[PDB]
Formats: C-alpha cells, sequence, structure tokens
C-alpha cells in the first residue's frame, strides 16, 4: 500500500539547525533543506537554501553524504516473496545526486495512517564489481567476507584454480602502550 | 525579474534574494545601458561569469540621489553607521541607476523609511525593523513621544522635479560568498559544434581528451557519463547535448 | 522655529586661521545641504564655493578658493564650522544658509563681521 | 566651474512699472533656477522654488519665464521695500559633482 513516503535527514530535525526533507507525492517529489519542527508524529495525512523538483514491489534505496552531496540510488526489481528481500543480485542507479552541502547524522522515516522496511549500514569495504557486456553489474564479490572472497579479490577473477594463493598479511597490532624513563631525581627548590 | 519589481523594500528593511541551482548570465548586465553606475569592488567586472560562486546574495533598496558612492565597505556616514552597512571586506559590485519616471510621485510620498540614528552602529548584513525609540541620555520618554526622544524612522521625501540629489536612486548590491558547500550558481558554459572523423582536442564536460570522435554501437545506460577500458583509458563519451 | 545662527571672532590677523562657529534650532541630522560658504563682498556681492553633507563625503569646494578653505562638520548638537587659510583681504560679510529642495537656500543665517588687517 | 553673465543692475522707474531683467548662463541646465531678494543691511531671503515659481509668503508680481538657454524674470510695483538688489542663483545638475555661479545681480531704484 506505499506507506512509506519520504525521509528525514538532520543533525537535529527539530528546525534548531539546517535539515533535508524528502516527501514523496505521485505527481512529484518535494526536496528541502528549509529548517522546520514537526511532531513526534510527523505521519502524512490522506529559512531555505536548497529545492528540488521531480509484497510484489520492493524498493531499495541507499543514501551517503560525501564532499557535500547527497547521493541517492534505487531500483525497483519486482520480488514474489513476502516474508523477506530474496536472493539474487540487483544493482542500484544513481537518481538524484543533489549539492546539498550539510551535514547529516540523523535519519528518520515517514509513514501515512488511515508495512515492513529494512535499515542498512554503509562502512568502507573493497568491492569487485562484474560488469556485463551492456554495462550493468551483474554480480560482485567482497574483498574481506571469508579468504576465497579475498583470494577472488587479489586475482581478480571470480573464479581462481586449484593451488595456493597470498592475499594479505597477518599483523599483530600493538595492544598496550608504555613509556619509561629513569626514577626522578631531585625537583628543584622552586618553592 | 528582481530588477523589474513593482515594489522595493525600505534601506531599513532591504530585501535580501538567494540564489541557488541556478545559471546566471550577467551579459545582458553589462550590456544594459539603464545603469547609471555600475563600479564592481569584485575580483574583475568582467571575469564575473568566468569565476564559479557557491551563492549569491541581492541587497535592494531606495536611498537618496547623492551618497551613492557613499555604499562602500568603510565610508563612515549616516548610511553606513546607521542604515545598511556594506563589510569592510566586500567582494561584490555596487549597482545605481535611476527610476523618477515610476517611482516618484507628487505630495512627496513617505513609503520609504531610513533609519536616523541608533545606539551602536549596525554590524555588516544587519536588518533592523524594531524601531525603537533612541533615547539621549536623559530618557524622559516613558510616554509615546517625548524631548531628545522621538521615532528613529524618518520618511524620505521624493519629488521628480526636485534636484537630482534628492530624487529617487535604485541601488542593488550583489555579494558573492564562499563556503565548504560546492557551488551552485555560476556563468554560462559555452559549447562549441562537436566534429567527428578528425583527430580534435576535446573538452567533454571536464574529460580533457584528446583523439577521434566517431560514432559508437555500445549502449550506455542512461545514467552514465563516460565509458573506460581494462586499462582504464577514457575510450567512449555520451554527448551531453 | 528652524534657524540658523552664526557667531565668529571679530578681528583675525593677516593670513591667520579662524575658526567660524555656526549652530541651528533644527537638528538636520541627515538631509541638510546646507552651504556657509558663500561669500558676500562688502558692497559688491555674494559669491557660492563649497557645501557640506552630513554624510561626512566632504562634497566639493568648486576650486574657488582651491584647497585653503576646508569644512569640518562636528555633528552633535548642529555643530558645524569651517577652517580658513593664507586670508588675504577676504570679505567681512558670509552666511551659514540651508538648503532645501530644488537646489536653492532657503533660510539664511545674521551677518558677521571679520577684519584682515592687523 | 559654471560661467554665466547677467543684465546691468541699472534699473529705474518713477511711479511702480514694470522692469524686466536678464540673467542667463551658457551651460545652466533647466528647471534648476532659484532668484533671492537681497534687502541691504539685512537677511538675504528666498522668493522662488523653481523655474520662476511663487515658493511661500511672496508676491504674486515675482513671476518669470523660463523661455529659451536665456533666463528672465520680470518685476513689478517697485516700491521702498522692494527697492533691494535681487541675486540669481544657478546650479549643476550632475550627482557626482555640482557647484553654483552667483551673478552679479541687479539693483532696484525707486524715484
Ligand atoms: C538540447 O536539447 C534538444 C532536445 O533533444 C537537442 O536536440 C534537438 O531536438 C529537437 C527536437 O527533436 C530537434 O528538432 C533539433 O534539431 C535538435 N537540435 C537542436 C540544436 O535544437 C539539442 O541538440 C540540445 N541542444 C541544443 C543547443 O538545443
Ligand atoms: C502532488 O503534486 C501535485 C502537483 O505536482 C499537486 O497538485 C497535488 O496536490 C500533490 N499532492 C499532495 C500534496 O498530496
Ligand atoms: C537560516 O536560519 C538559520 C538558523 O536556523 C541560519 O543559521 C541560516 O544562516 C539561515 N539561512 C539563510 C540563508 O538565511
Ligand atoms: C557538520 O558538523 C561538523 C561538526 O560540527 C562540522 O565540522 C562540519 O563542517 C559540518 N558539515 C558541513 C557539511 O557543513
Ligand atoms: C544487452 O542488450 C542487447 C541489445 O538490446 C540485448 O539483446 C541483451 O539481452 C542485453 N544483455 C546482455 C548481453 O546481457
Ligand atoms: C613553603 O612551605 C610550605 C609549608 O611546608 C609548603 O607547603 C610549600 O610547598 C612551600 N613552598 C611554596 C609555598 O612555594
Amino acid at each position: 500500500s506505499n506507506i512509506i513516503r519520504g525521509w528525514i535527514f538532520g543533525t537535529t530535525l527539530d528546525s534548531k539547525t539546517q535539515s533535508l526533507l524528502i516527501v514523496n507525492n505521485a505527481t512529484n517529489v518535494v526536496i528541502k533543506v528549509c529548517e522546520f519542527q514537526f511532531c513526534n508524529d510527523p505521519f502524512l495525512g490522506v529559512n531555505c537554501t536548497f529545492e528540488y523538483v521531480s509484497f510484489k514491489n520492493l524498493r531499495e534505496f541507499v543514501f551517503k553524504n560525501i564532499d557535500g552531496y547527497f547521493k541517492i540510488y534505487s531500483k525497483h526489481t519486482p520480488i514474489n516473496l513476502v516474508r523477506d528481500l530474496p536472493q539474487g543480485f540487483s544493482a542500484l542507479e544513481p537518481l538524484v545526486d543533489l549539492p546539498i552541502g550539510i551535514n547529516i547524522t540523523r535519519f528518520q522515516t515517514l509513514l501515512a495512517l488511515h508495512a515492513a522496511y529494512y535499515v542498512g549500514y554503509l562502512q568502507p569495504r573493497t568491492f569487485l564489481l562484474k560488469y556485463n557486456e551492456n554495462g550493468t553489474i551483474t554480480d560482485a564479490v567482497d574483498c574481506a567476507l571469508d579468504p576465497l572472497s579475498e583470494t577472488k579479490c587479489t586475482l581478480k577473477s571470480f573464479t581462481v584454480e586449484k593451488g595456493i594463493y597470498q592475499t594479505s598479511n597477518f599483523r599483530v597490532q600493538p595492544t598496550e602502550s608504555i613509556v619509561r624513563f629513569p626514577n626522578i631525581t631531585n625537583l628543584c627548590p622552586f618553592g | 525579474e528582481v530588477f523589474n519589481a513593482t515594489r522595493f523594500a525600505s534601506v531599513y528593511a532591504w530585501n535580501r534574494k538567494r540564489i541557488s541551482n541556478c545559471v546566471a548570465d550577467y551579459s545582458v548586465l553589462y550590456n544594459s545601458a539603464s545603469f547609471s553606475t555600475f563600479k564592481c569592488y569584485g575580483v574583475s567586472p568582467t571575469k564575473l561569469n568566468d569565476l564559479c560562486f557557491t551563492n549569491v546574495y541581492a541587497d535592494s533598496f531606495v536611498i537618496r540621489g547623492d551618497e551613492v558612492r557613499q555604499i562602500a565597505p568603510g565610508q563612515t556616514g549616516k548610511i553606513a553607521d546607521y542604515n545598511y552597512k556594506l563589510p569592510d571586506d566586500f567582494t561584490g559590485c555596487v549597482i545605481a541607476w535611476n527610476s523618477n519616471n515610476l517611482d516618484s510621485k507628487v505630495g512627496g510620498n513617505y513609503n520609504y523609511l531610513y533609519r536616523l540614528f541608533r545606539k551602536s552602529n549596525l554590524k555588516p548584513f544587519e536588518r533592523d525593523i524594531s524601531t525603537e525609540i533612541y533615547q539621549a541620555g536623559s530618557t524622559p520618554c516613558n510616554g509615546v513621544e517625548g524631548f531628545n526622544c522621538y521615532f528613529p524612522l524618518q520618511s524620505y521625501g521624493f519629488q521628480p522635479t526636485n534636484g537630482v540629489g534628492y530624487q529617487p536612486y535604485r541601488v542593488v548590491v550583489l555579494s558573492f560568498e564562499l563556503l565548504h558547500a560546492p557551488a551552485t550558481v555560476c556563468g554560462p558554459k559555452k559549447s562549441t559544434n562537436l566534429v567527428k572523423n578528425k583527430c580534435v582536442n576535446f573538452n567533454f564536460n571536464g574529460l580533457t581528451g584528446t583523439g577521434v570522435l566517431t560514432e559508437s554501437n555500445k549502449k550506455f545506460l542512461p545514467f552514465q557519463q563516460f565509458g573506460r577500458d581494462i586499462a582504464d583509458t577514457t575510450d567512449a563519451v555520451r554527448d551531453p547535448q | 522655529q528652524e534657524q540658523l545662527e552664526e557667531s565668529g571672532g571679530g578681528l583675525v590677523k593677516p593670513e591667520g586661521s579662524l575658526t567660524l562657529t555656526c549652530t541651528a534650532s533644527g537638528f538636520s541630522f541627515s538631509s541638510s545641504y546646507w552651504i556657509c560658504w558663500v561669500r558676500q563682498a562688502p558692497g559688491k556681492g555674494l559669491e557660492w564655493i563649497g557645501c557640506i553633507y552630513t554624510g561626512d563625503g566632504s562634497t566639493y569646494y568648486a576650486t574657488w578658493a582651491k584647497g585653503r578653505f576646508t569644512i569640518s562638520k562636528a555633528s552633535s548638537t548642529t555643530v558645524t564650522l569651517q577652517m580658513t587659510s593664507l586670508t588675504a583681504a577676504d570679505t567681512a560679510t558670509y552666511f551659514c544658509t540651508r538648503e532645501g529642495g530644488w537646489y536653492d537656500l532657503n533660510l539664511w543665517g545674521p551677518g558677521t563681521l571679520v577684519t584682515v588687517s592687523s | 566651474d559654471i560661467v554665466m553673465t547677467q543684465t546691468p543692475a541699472s534699473v529705474e522707474a518713477a511711479v511702480g512699472g514694470t522692469v524686466t531683467i536678464n540673467c542667463q548662463a551658457s551651460e545652466s541646465i533647466s528647471n534648476y533656477l532659484s532668484w533671492y531678494q537681497q534687502k541691504p543691511g539685512q537677511r538675504p531671503k528666498l522668493l522662488i522654488y523653481y523655474a520662476s515659481t511663487l515658493a511661500s509668503g511672496v508676491s504674486s508680481r515675482f513671476k518669470g519665464s523660463r523661455s529659451g538657454t536665456e533666463y528672465t524674470l520680470t518685476i513689478s510695483d517697485l516700491e521702498c521695500a522692494d527697492a533691494a538688489t535681487y541675486y540669481c542663483q544657478s546650479a549643476a545638475d550632475s550627482i557626482s559633482d555640482k557647484r553654483h555661479a552667483f551673478g552679479g545681480g541687479t539693483e532696484v531704484l525707486v524715484k
């Protein structure tokens, strides 16, 4: 029933500082920086610096903030499973790369009152993407998930023949820091 | 549109216009001969289109026919210290033009105000609408009007037949600010007609490559811009036009 | 009502610097383009020299006396005054007059007398 | 600097009468012109706002005509009080720079 209808991305998101707001409307999509306070129930009922104008269905989104840009990716592959996101692979094509230029550390979602959504987390992780002949990312492997994936990453191939391959270096990082100096002598008699 | 406005704010309540997600061309402003003053205190009075700036603030108000030159960094005076004050470090331009034929009416219209005196000088880029009663030490001003204390805002008396010094003059001051946010308002980009089947130096949206351009059979995805080879060499571009 | 008044020393040494005080009953804080450099020669006539605006711009001197005459408006309680240098047989009478609209002089001030000779 | 001339100051009338005085400048701007009354041994007075007007508290006979580049002022019914020299003042028309050029004036003599 498309209850999810947007998100809020602001450090304070309570009119204290500038915050991003995205609403989803069937005719147009509205993105604003205007700082405003909204109730603890921000459900949709059915200054400013920037503005943009734009279970068979599963919507996947990726948001990130690097160098002052709020990049958004999306993909709407039909899914016949209602219990969970199924197995398979589907890449996400960027949609909006608006130059927002504000910091975001908190995130909120919008709903409607007269519906399950999963929240993921992104960390710096090397990947090995496989591009098809038309340019679509058909498969990808991790670089640190397990030794087999690390071997695939090092050999730059999705298949590796029988043998022994060196992948990375195992180093024991220092655990504690100790500083020692000779037993102190008499201090100066300033007193 | 902002230059062709029907109503113009007072100096004590100067309107500020912020421009974003827009490409501004200054050719019309440069070639417009209706401006009686185009002195700019910026880096260059012609390279404004070429320069790239993050945001532009436009301040528009009406002052006396005289003291148009007074609108500048420093230049201590009544308008400087008790009206819209320009900071000592200003990188924008000052534009002034006469508008007697439309905004001047007989009888001395009083729609335009200005601040005469305050407790302290106004900080740069400040708007004051409080219009609190100024005091001169004695402060016997518990009533609406008292001695040595009156309305600090005075109404301009503008007349078309009045001397040009007292005639209505329009000033619009634009300020360029550099911040950590990415630039969003810069000049138009000139693009030439492409030439194919010839080794020609090309600049495809900042790619800056050299070679021979020819039609391709590969199907770029709609969001993609320029392809690459195994050795990370640019071997295909999508034309923005 | 609004009125302009002047005061100054009766006598001055030749080529001596004399300060001419001026006071006005009206505040005239921001819109007074008054002139006190009109030089009324005795029996000959007036001759405008320079003006002053409240914006501390010093306006113009018209190069009648070049730069030997200057205006330093102290503001405060309508306090305005002018300095003279290398005065040689300058005329005695000159009035501090206020300027209204249409580039006119609506209200003048009382006459003053100065003698160049010792 | 603005240069200017005027008619000779000699004015003679027996009983009232109408006498015309021409005070013109080569580069004087239009609509910016004012005359004054200079009573001997007395404070000067304004009589005209601009371009042969009446201002306030001035007799209706203190009129004139802008005409062409020349500027002519008409005074009629001379009296003992009216037997005072009058001065014509012209000013420049420019925001950047402006100057005034006071005239030699004419003196009214009543017989
Ligand atoms: C900008 O967009 C248009 C729209 O596609 C580009 O192509 C033009 O499309 C129209 C409509 O089909 C054709 O009639 C024109 O011949 C195309 N060219 C031009 C120059 O209008 C267009 O190339 C792009 N660039 C410009 C400068 O308009
Ligand atoms: C969606 O946008 C259209 C115009 O784009 C507007 O008419 C309509 O009311 C909007 N729907 C809302 C606000 O629910
Ligand atoms: C908008 O208001 C905030 C305070 O909430 C302020 O910090 C910011 O500078 C304002 N922005 C503009 C463009 O006026
Ligand atoms: C967000 O806040 C941090 C911490 O105060 C600050 O250093 C950073 O510059 C801000 N980010 C942006 C994009 O302004
Ligand atoms: C690539 O596009 C072609 C041409 O439309 C199509 O036949 C093919 O299925 C697409 N996908 C591939 C090669 O994976
Ligand atoms: C001085 O002597 C007192 C008393 O023993 C001691 O606490 C203090 O550290 C000494 N030195 C000073 C005050 O510099």
